[PDB]
């Protein structure tokens, strides 16, 4: 679920298996070692739902839902600024890419039954 | 200090908001197509691309040119 993903970014933030962005994630897609990507919905999408739905529907790529963009950035750890409390301003993003690693979590093993059924 | 030559200034890049829908182009159906050319170079493989001039052919990092 939810916590399960925010543990495996914040896992992948520790041990460098983060690929931001949208281009970055395409290269990492088109190297063909990416495992997971996560689509924001309720967004400003003409095109571009459809278009990372070409890039992610070929085969064994999965999908997470997220609804606001502001606090998938929390997780990815785009910004942080003021960590005493609440951030100041923290910047959304759209798309990220894992490298998972440090493969020894029971959050990673929940997710994936969620992945496989 | 302000001389009698006029200054010159920097190179304010011109701004592009999402370029990358015009990498690929979407059908109505379930395919992806690759609109421009991808460069066989082995270190400059298949993560970028390349670009598309009047007259030639140019990449990114490799610098490998192709023209007609």
């Amino acid at each position: 679920v939810n916590t399960a993903l925010q543990e495996v970014l914040k896992t992948a933030l520790i041990h460098d298996g983060l690929a931001r962005g949208i281009r970055e994630a395409a290269k990492a897609l088109d190297k063909r070692q990416a495992h997971l990507c996560v689509l924001a919905s309720n967004c400003d999408e003409p095109m571009y739902v459809k278009l990372v739905e070409a890039l992610c529907a070929e085969h064994q790529i999965n999908l997470i839902k997220v609804d606001d963009n502001k606090k998938l950035g929390e997780w990815v750890g785009l910004c942080k600024i003021d960590r005493e409390g609440k951030p100041r301003k923290v910047v959304g993003c759209s798309c990220v890419v894992v490298k998972d690693y440090g493969k020894e979590s029971q959050a990673k093993d929940v997710i994936e039954e969620y992945f496989k059924c | 200090k302000s001389y009698t030559t006029p200054k010159k200034n920097k190179h304010k890049r011109k701004k592009v908001k999402l370029a990358v829908l015009k990498y690929y182009k979407v059908d109505e159906n379930g395919k992806i197509s690759r609109l421009r050319r991808e460069c066989p170079s082995d270190e400059c493989g298949a993560g970028v691309f390349m670009a598309s001039h009047f007259d030639r052919h140019y990449c990114g990092k490799c610098c490998l040119t192709y023209c007609f």
